């Protein structure tokens, strides 16, 4: 039931070629359900609403920093850029940003 | 304290 | 068009489908090859559990795509 990885982060939305932040306080986390499937999730830290809940298998996606912004923007990108989910880090310090990125990739692509 | 949102940006 | 279905055990199944086929129809095609009842099948693509009454086109599933097949029992 415990989250395999978690970190505060907000969402962003891409329209045309412009990516704009959602202002909400949020939490990205990875969790294994009782049926052993791996879920990548985002929840509103204020309301508690789980707004994104994706079931991920190895080689579906990669989590990578977005140099275009540094605003600490990361994107979850599905195979052939079919889907992109953008996030901005909300941890007060940057010291774990890269390790959070490594752990996301590890648990999604080698759980 | 918690960071403010980044400014919008272009993604090509 | 041709799509592929890959199981958790790594088995690969090839199907002939149309963009307008429903997810339930895809599960029927898997039954015709593998003998698995559709109500025991979970199909997942790009993070989403595919809903039985929606079409492949609804999910923008294109030729040569691979769907993930997870059965409901035995992990």
């Amino acid at each position: 039931n415990k989250y395999l990885v978690e970190f505060r982060a907000g969402k962003m939305s891409l329209k045309g070629t412009t990516v704009t932040p959602d202002k909400r306080k949020g939490l990205v986390y990875i969790q294994q359900t009782d049926d052993s499937l791996i879920h990548f999730c985002w929840k509103d830290r204020t309301s508690g609403n789980v707004e994104d809940d994706l079931i991920i298998f190895p080689d579906d996606c990669e989590f990578k920093r977005v140099p275009q912004c540094s605003g600490r923007v990361y994107v979850l990108k599905f195979k052939a850029g079919s889907k992109r989910l953008f996030f901005w880090m909300q941890e007060p310090k940057t010291d774990q940003d890269e390790e959070h990125c490594r752990k996301v990739n590890e648990y999604l692509n080698n759980p | 304290q918690e960071p403010e949102p980044p400014e919008p940006f272009e993604y090509i | 068009m041709q799509i592929f279905v890959k199981t958790l055990t790594g088995k690969t199944i090839t199907l002939e489908v149309e963009p307008s086929d429903t997810i339930e129809n895809v599960k029927a095609k898997i039954q015709d090859k593998e003998g698995i009842p559709p109500d025991q099948q979970r199909l997942i693509f790009a993070g989403k559990q595919l809903e039985d009454g929606r079409t492949l086109s609804d999910y923008n599933i294109q030729k040569e795509s691979t769907l993930h097949l997870v059965l409901r029992l035995r992990g």
